[PDB]
């Protein structure tokens, strides 16, 4: 008796606590279905994926330079000295069963959780969902997208290999001990000691399964509980205000839907784990100083930074009697980058004057500036990543080393310019395209006058017609106006049969008239709603 | 000797399987997150523009 | 406007669920199941497809454990019998995973699409500014708290509780972090100078007045006789060679002793350097720095593969143009001048080995780096 | 019974608690402060008290700053001057730091129990059985999610979906524990009979028929020669000596080779064995075990260390009572008789390694153990 | 030398003496034999995040 057991264990819950009203406020909580919302809990899903496979890699890894020749089954490393971590990682990769797989599918998981952070930061960042109410949830995401790029780094760094050993040697290393007053203090605190310290990976380890992760974890927990109780913030539309959350309740639909996409999401992870090969350690050698490769490439979401140290131009300082690197330049400029990403909704606010409680988000085209310093800044990433890339560009598409280096270079404040122009006006653009369509309606097939021969194109009104053909303008909502009649109430009424044979008439007209009930009473009631707002 | 070692090593290399899926040419970090963007961002955001709506 | 002492006895689960939505500022419009019609076979066509594909899931989930616990894993050899096997091992367990997870996903969310009824639920969003009863009576309590507590009249407490929170503060930070602080510049490594600093001294430092340090070439022999000295004669014109500095006393890896001081010179983060021969004909385009003169044994260069900009290993040696190429950033040193850089992030040169022949014409070093090899850092250039 | 709209702007700060009190179901009962009169001396040292104590920790947190950065910390050989200083020196750090905090809190705990004011508030505990509007509607929305999403009717998809679930659950499953999962029955330790389980084969058991295994005395010698070849007058009566399966080819510890094959000798947890010398008057006193009655050789007995209950060594040896103790639970086992346990947990008698004497007299394995060595287990006396 | 001695009492012979599955449960938990090259690595990580998790 199913039923009297899930009776009877509510009223005990019920009685032992007191979940009831708390319970039905969470389930009866309305989440926007927007699909641009499930971008942050892309970034969610891949962390819990993150979490689950990083458990299941610390079970087998072991984290140390202690050298120790292989002796394992890989042929092409016998008798090689190499870190214990190198050769723990290569046990996870061979004499694990499905170590391969799970480091893979870990690994997967790191690369779709920094895409999905950036993504979702994209999406916040160009409909204003950073204003008055959510400013701190802006500023703890871009926290957690520092941790989370930084986390990726040492996750890489891990497994002491060749090409991260070089990355790190690179970065850490020579980053650290550029930095003028403090730098030589920091790479010794850091490293324990001079570069190759016997305690960077088991630092690092610890860093990057207990400390970051624990610090993420606590960040996503605030992010989460904050989008929470600042109900979800939605798009302008029918019956949507600053006031009420038009969507789906939690129970229902929201959570069926939210579960169904963590598992497709696992199962997009799982597959790429299993076809893509993503960081093959076993061809990268054990790292060793002397060693190198041409790639020589960080993560992607690192390859902006390490971008930046290729294109900057060897502007080095000399003081009295001291030295200012050249990669002091790239520290401040990555300091630089996280504090405006960091400040940017204080700096809108003072640049604009909005200290109002915004819970309507804005259309990317109807905020033209912040769109067109969004894609400014996108246009610059692309730019640092691809330049970091530059190696591997210039080795495939068949252009002078050099040449992607000075292309990075003069592209990096040409592109930045031409994109936020371009942006800006594409902006304006597609807000006069919905100014268009709302004075003039919806554009359809041409059709030729009867008495003359004029040619009209026999628009479709969204609004009350005027008396004459020409309709009276709508006022814009900033809501998306529908630009084709394919999404109108026309062509869409297919026979609903079956792919290959057909449904007894009276079934297909009943489904059809009840489909077409359904959708009008839908209709009338978000008309009804937004009239009871305000009439 | 050892020029015969490194054309074993050359030829191991160039005709061993990808073990662990589809070796995206032998760069790491910059196929891998092509593919990344490509396939798994397109997956992940084609399947959240199906579950959702837009407006 | 009142609780419904005894009616919910009568009212219907729809009238409760409304009755919740008011409760929670939730109007539910527009619930409305996704087949009001009945019997109809597109209802049924859409059951068997949302089945479908939870069945796939199920299947692939089978298969995964089956292919899981039967399946020819374990590295194969190059070129043997299994190696398709082993190589498509790994990817048969992630098609099966995902393909059961997502399929799985997908018939939850063809249900959700399909069946579960659809709703435009609008809930009251009562954001910002808490009624003035609740923010004035939370300021009221923590004033209260603060006043009654009798704090900021204390002026005694006050002053001394901050001072101690401070120290304490000051004493447990300084605490937490001295274990890490080192001091970089502690003359720890010999030197025939007496004790050096780590930076200042790499590989080639002469630990003892005089002593004899082999350019020795690092054989990739599997850990025994990894370096073994090295003649002019070897390397001929357009030729480079990564060497290291090899003591006598540094002998094979045999023993237990050895193997460690080589392990040791194989992780020198400033040991590795690159012995380049400069062919005859171009050795008229060598131009030389201060000091740096005499270091070049005839046509034979060493110069630091550590890039001087971050410490990367320099190794891409472009003949017939002389350029040392760094991978990490794509800096070029010209070889022919003394290595300085030509392109790239770099700004410093490579520092140059000197070198020579001792007795049996073995090249050795004829000296130490006459500046910090490593890439740079504030205290350097003086 | 109202909400106070205005009523707020003159509502004191004491009718505001009480207010926001009353609204949390918590009546605050006298609520006075702890110096109703002002101007007296006993508050003024009350509050001197609390100064003095937050103060204190304060000049300690001060203390601990200064301890850590300047004294003489780090490690002193023995007996050496500074060794005191060094002794004392995290003493000193932990009695500081405890100290500071400590008496933060202690002044922290004065300043509530003498000047915050003392208040036996009760709250209204609303505890069980929320009210049955709360569980009605909460009820019916459950019912009305379960319900409407049209489940508990399509019983293919109800079917399915558990299918899916469960299958996905086991492989998930069985691939996360199949890493872990090792056989401990997969002959791996070659051996004279073949390749034979872990378990079954210790450091003892000859690789190759007719090996000869010497009972090599483990010298403390730091890495060189850890273990030397063993005669049996090296031993005299009631002694013992700890003795590890050497081989020739396990030479000195001088090579790389060497030193990895020695320390797996030492780390062979079923390798060490006791030999003991028998006195020759007690050796009429020996009880022999089936099949272990020519393993002795003369008045020489060689049992395994490794304790039979739990694996321990049983490395205490008591001469004249001739028992050998295990450390780990207290058992003991009669070794004039086979090293039978005749106290504590152990149930089964230690392993007898056969031992005899090879020419020149050094002490070799006679064989192996003619039963499995270490403690026991489920696949045991067959 | 005492923990380890700890460890080779409780973990090692209380698991490994387990009827049906001790032997297998050891071998999993230790990689192999008792001082199998993973079991403090293993420790670390049950010890600084997954049982303090
Ligand atoms: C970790 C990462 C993983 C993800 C986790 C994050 C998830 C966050 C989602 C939040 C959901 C939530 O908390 O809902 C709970 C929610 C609590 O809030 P509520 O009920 O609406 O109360 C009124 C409002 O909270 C009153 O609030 P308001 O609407 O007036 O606005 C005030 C708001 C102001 O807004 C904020 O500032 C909120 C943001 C908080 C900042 C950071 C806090 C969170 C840090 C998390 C760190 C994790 C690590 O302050 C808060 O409410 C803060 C609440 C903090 C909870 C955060 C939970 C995490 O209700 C429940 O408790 C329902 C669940 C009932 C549980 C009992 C079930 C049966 C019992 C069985 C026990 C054993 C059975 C054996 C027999
Ligand atoms: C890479 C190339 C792979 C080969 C496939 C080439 C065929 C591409 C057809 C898409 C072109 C049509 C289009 O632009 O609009 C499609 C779709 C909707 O366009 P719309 O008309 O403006 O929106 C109104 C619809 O009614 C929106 O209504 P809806 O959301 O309900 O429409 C969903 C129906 C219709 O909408 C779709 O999603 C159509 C996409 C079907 C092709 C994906 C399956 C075949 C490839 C699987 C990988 C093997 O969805 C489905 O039936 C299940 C599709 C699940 C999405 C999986 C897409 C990611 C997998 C492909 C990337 C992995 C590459 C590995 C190699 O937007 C997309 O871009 C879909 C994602 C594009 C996937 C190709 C990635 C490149
Ligand atoms: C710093 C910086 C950007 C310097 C400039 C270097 C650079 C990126 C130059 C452009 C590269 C191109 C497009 C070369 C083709 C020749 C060329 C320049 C033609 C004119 C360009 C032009 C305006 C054409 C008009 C029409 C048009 C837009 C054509 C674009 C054609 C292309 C290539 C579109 C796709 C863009 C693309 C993927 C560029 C390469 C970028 C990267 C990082 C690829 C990474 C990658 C590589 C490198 C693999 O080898 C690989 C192997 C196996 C699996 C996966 C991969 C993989 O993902
Ligand atoms: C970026 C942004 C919105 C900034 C707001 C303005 C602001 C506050 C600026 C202050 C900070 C500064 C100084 C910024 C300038 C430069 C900058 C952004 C530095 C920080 C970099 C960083 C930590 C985060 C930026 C992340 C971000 C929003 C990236 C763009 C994400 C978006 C919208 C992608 C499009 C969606 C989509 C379908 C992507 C897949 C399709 C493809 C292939 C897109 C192209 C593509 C991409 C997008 C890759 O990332 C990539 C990485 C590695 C190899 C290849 C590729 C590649 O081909
Ligand atoms: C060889 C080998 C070891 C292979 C294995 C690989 C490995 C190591 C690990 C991965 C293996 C595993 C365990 C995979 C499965 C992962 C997993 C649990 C998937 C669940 C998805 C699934 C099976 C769905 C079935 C379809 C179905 C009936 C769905 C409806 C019922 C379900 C499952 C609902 C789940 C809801 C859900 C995702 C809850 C997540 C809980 C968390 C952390 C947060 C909740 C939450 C969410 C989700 C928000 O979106 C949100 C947005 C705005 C503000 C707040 C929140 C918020 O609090
Ligand atoms: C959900 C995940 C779905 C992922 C799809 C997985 C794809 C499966 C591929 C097939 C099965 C696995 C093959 C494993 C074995 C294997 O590795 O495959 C090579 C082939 O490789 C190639 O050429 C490429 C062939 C083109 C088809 C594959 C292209 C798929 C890409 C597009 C997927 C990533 C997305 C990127 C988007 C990019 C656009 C960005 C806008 C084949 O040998 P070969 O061809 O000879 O490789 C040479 C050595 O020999 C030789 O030494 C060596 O030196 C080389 O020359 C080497 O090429
Ligand atoms: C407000 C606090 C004011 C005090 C600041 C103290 C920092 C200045 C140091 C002053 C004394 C320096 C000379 C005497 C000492 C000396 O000679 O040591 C030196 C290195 O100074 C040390 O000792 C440890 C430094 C202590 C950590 C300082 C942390 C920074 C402070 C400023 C931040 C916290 C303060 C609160 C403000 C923030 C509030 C938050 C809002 C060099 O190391 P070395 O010769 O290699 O020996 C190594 C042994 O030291 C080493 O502990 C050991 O780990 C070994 O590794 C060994 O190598
Ligand atoms: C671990 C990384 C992250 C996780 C797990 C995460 C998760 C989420 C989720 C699930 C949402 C609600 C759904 C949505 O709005 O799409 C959300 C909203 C938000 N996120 Fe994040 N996100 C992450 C990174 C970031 C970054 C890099 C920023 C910048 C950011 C800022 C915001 C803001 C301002 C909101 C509020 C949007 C709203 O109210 O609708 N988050 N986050
Ligand atoms: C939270 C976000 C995380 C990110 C972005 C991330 C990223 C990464 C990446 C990219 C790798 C490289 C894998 C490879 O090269 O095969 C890695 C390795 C690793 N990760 Fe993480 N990780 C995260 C969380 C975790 C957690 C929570 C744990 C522990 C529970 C963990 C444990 C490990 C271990 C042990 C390795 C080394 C395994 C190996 O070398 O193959 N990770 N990480
Ligand atoms: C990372 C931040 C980088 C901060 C650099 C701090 C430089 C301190 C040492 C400068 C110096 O005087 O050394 C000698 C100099 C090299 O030689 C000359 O006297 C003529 C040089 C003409 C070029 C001047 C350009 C100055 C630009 C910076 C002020 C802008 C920094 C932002
Ligand atoms: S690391 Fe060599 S040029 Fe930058
Ligand atoms: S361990 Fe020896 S008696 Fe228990």
């Amino acid at each position: 008796d199913f039923a009297k057991l899930a009776a009877a264990q509510g009223d005990a819950i019920d009685s032992r606590y007191h979940p009831s009203a708390a319970v039905r406020r969470q389930l009866n909580k309305v989440f926007p279905t927007h699909w641009s919302f499930l971008l942050g809990e892309i970034a969610l899903y891949s962390f819990i994926i993150l979490l689950l496979t990083g458990v299941w890699l610390t079970l087998f890894f072991d984290p140390s330079m202690a050298h120790v020749t292989y002796d394992g089954v890989y042929q092409p490393l016998r008798g090689v000295q190499m870190s214990r971590a190198y050769e723990t990682a290569l046990d996870i990769s061979f004499e694990v069963r499905g170590g391969l797989f799970v480091r893979q599918v870990h690994h997967w998981a790191a690369l779709m959780f920094a895409a999905s952070i950036m993504v979702h930061l994209a999406r916040i960042f160009f409909t204003g969902a950073f204003r008055r109410p959510r400013e701190a949830n802006w500023v703890i995401g871009s926290l957690l997208l520092i941790l989370a790029m930084f986390e990726g780094f040492f996750g890489y760094s891990l497994p002491d290999d060749l090409l991260s050993g070089t990355g790190i040697r690179a970065a850490l290393s020579g980053i650290t001990m550029g930095i003028p007053v403090i730098g030589t203090w920091m790479h010794w605190a850091l490293f324990g000691g001079d570069f190759p310290g016997e305690i960077l990976i088991p630092r690092l380890y610890a860093l990057h399964i207990l400390l970051i992760p624990g610090i993420i974890l606590a960040l996503i927990g605030a992010h989460l509980a904050l989008v929470w109780f600042q109900k979800h913030t939605q798009f302008p539309g029918p019956g949507r205000t600053e006031t009420n959350v038009v969507g789906v309740r939690v129970m229902p639909v929201f959570a069926v839907k939210s579960g169904a996409f963590f598992a497709m999401i696992t199962g997009v992870l799982g597959l790429m784990g299993g076809l893509l090969t993503i960081n093959p350690i076993w061809n990268l050698g054990p790292y060793k100083p002397s060693q190198v490769s041409a790639g020589s490439q960080p993560d992607f979401y690192m390859m902006w930074t390490d971008g930046l140290i290729r294109l900057w131009p060897a502007w080095e300082f000399y003081p009295f009697g001291h030295t200012i690197p050249q990669g002091v330049w790239v520290a401040v400029g990555m300091g630089l980058v996280f504090a405006l990403l960091i400040a940017y909704p204080f700096i809108e606010k003072k640049v604009t004057g909005d200290d109002a409680h915004h819970n309507l988000l804005q259309r990317p085209r109807d905020v033209p500036v912040r769109t067109a310093i969004g894609s400014m800044a996108i246009a610059l990433y692309l730019l640092l990543t691809f330049a970091c890339m530059n190696d591997i560009i210039a080795l495939k598409f068949h252009i002078s080393l050099n040449a992607t280096t000075w292309i990075g270079r003069i592209g990096m404040v040409v592109l930045p310019a031409i994109v936020y122009f371009v942006a800006y006006r594409w902006a304006i653009s597609l807000q006069r395209s919905d100014r268009e369509v709302l004075e003039h309606g919806v554009e359809t097939g041409i059709i030729k006058r009867l008495p003359h021969g004029a040619y009209v194109e026999l628009h479709q009104p969204l609004g009350p017609v005027d008396e004459h053909g020409h309709p009276i303008p709508l006022e814009y909502a900033g809501a998306p106006l529908p630009k084709r009649m394919n999404k109108l109430g026309s062509g869409g009424a297919p026979g609903t049969g079956s792919f290959l044979f057909p449904d007894p008439a009276v079934e297909h007209e009943a489904l059809t008239e009840a489909a077409h009930a359904s959708e009008h009473k839908s209709l009338t009631a978000l008309k009804e709603h937004q009239d009871r707002i305000h009439g | 000797d050892e020029k015969r070692d490194i054309v074993a090593y050359v030829r191991e290399s160039a005709e061993t399987p990808s073990y662990g899926g589809y070796g995206l040419g032998g760069f790491g970090p910059a196929p891998e997150g092509m593919a990344m963007w490509i396939i798994g961002m397109v997956a992940a955001i084609g399947v959240a523009m199906w579950i959702g709506s837009r407006a | 406007g009142q609780p419904t002492d005894a009616e919910l006895a009568e009212m219907s689960r729809e009238e409760l669920v409304k009755l919740g939505g008011k409760i929670d500022g939730v109007e539910t419009i527009f619930k409305e199941p996704r087949w009001p019609v009945p019997g109809t076979k597109a209802e049924k066509r859409t059951e068997r497809l949302v089945a479908y594909w939870l069945m796939l899931g199920g299947l692939s989930g089978l298969a995964l454990l089956l292919v899981f616990l039967f399946w020819p894993w374990e590295y194969q050899p190059f070129g043997s019998e299994g190696e398709f096997l082993y190589s498509l091992a790994t990817p048969l367990y992630g098609l099966t995973f995902g393909l059961s997870i997502l399929s799985i996903g997908i018939g939850a969310v063809l249900f959700q699409k399909k069946f579960i009824p659809e709703e435009i639920s609008v809930q009251d969003r009562h954001d910002g500014r808490s009624p003035e009863v609740h923010r004035k009576t939370v300021a009221a309590n923590l004033t209260d708290a603060l006043e009654g507590s009798t704090l900021k009249r204390r002026k005694v407490i006050g002053l001394s509780l901050g001072i101690g929170l401070g120290a304490f503060g000051a004493g447990t930070l300084v605490a937490f972090i001295g274990g890490l602080i080192k001091n970089p510049w502690k003359p720890v490594v010999p030197t025939a100078e007496g004790k050096k600093a780590v930076l200042w001294t790499s590989g080639w430092t002469p630990r003892f007045k005089g002593e004899t340090i082999y350019l020795a070439r690092a054989t990739g022999r599997p850990g025994e006789s990894p370096f073994v000295k090295m003649r002019p004669e070897d390397i001929d014109a357009g030729g480079m060679e990564t060497v290291f500095p090899w003591r006598e006393s540094d002998g094979d890896g045999t023993t237990v002793e050895s193997e460690h001081k080589l392990t040791e010179i194989a992780m020198g983060v400033r040991n590795p350097v690159m012995l380049i021969r400069i062919k005859p004909a171009d050795m008229h385009r060598v131009i030389k720095r201060k000091g740096q003169e005499s270091f070049n044994f005839g046509e034979l260069f060493a110069y630091t593969k550590v890039c001087s900009h971050l410490g990367c290993p320099s190794s891409l040696y472009e003949q017939q143009t002389y350029r040392i190429l760094c991978p990490c950033h794509q800096s070029q040193f010209d070889a022919l001048e003394f290595a300085k850089p030509i392109f790239g992030p770099a700004a410093r040169a490579l520092a140059q080995l000197p070198i020579t022949i001792d007795e049996d014409g073995y090249l050795v070093a004829n000296g130490d780096f006459v500046e910090p090899v490593g890439p740079a850092f504030w205290e350097r250039k003086s």
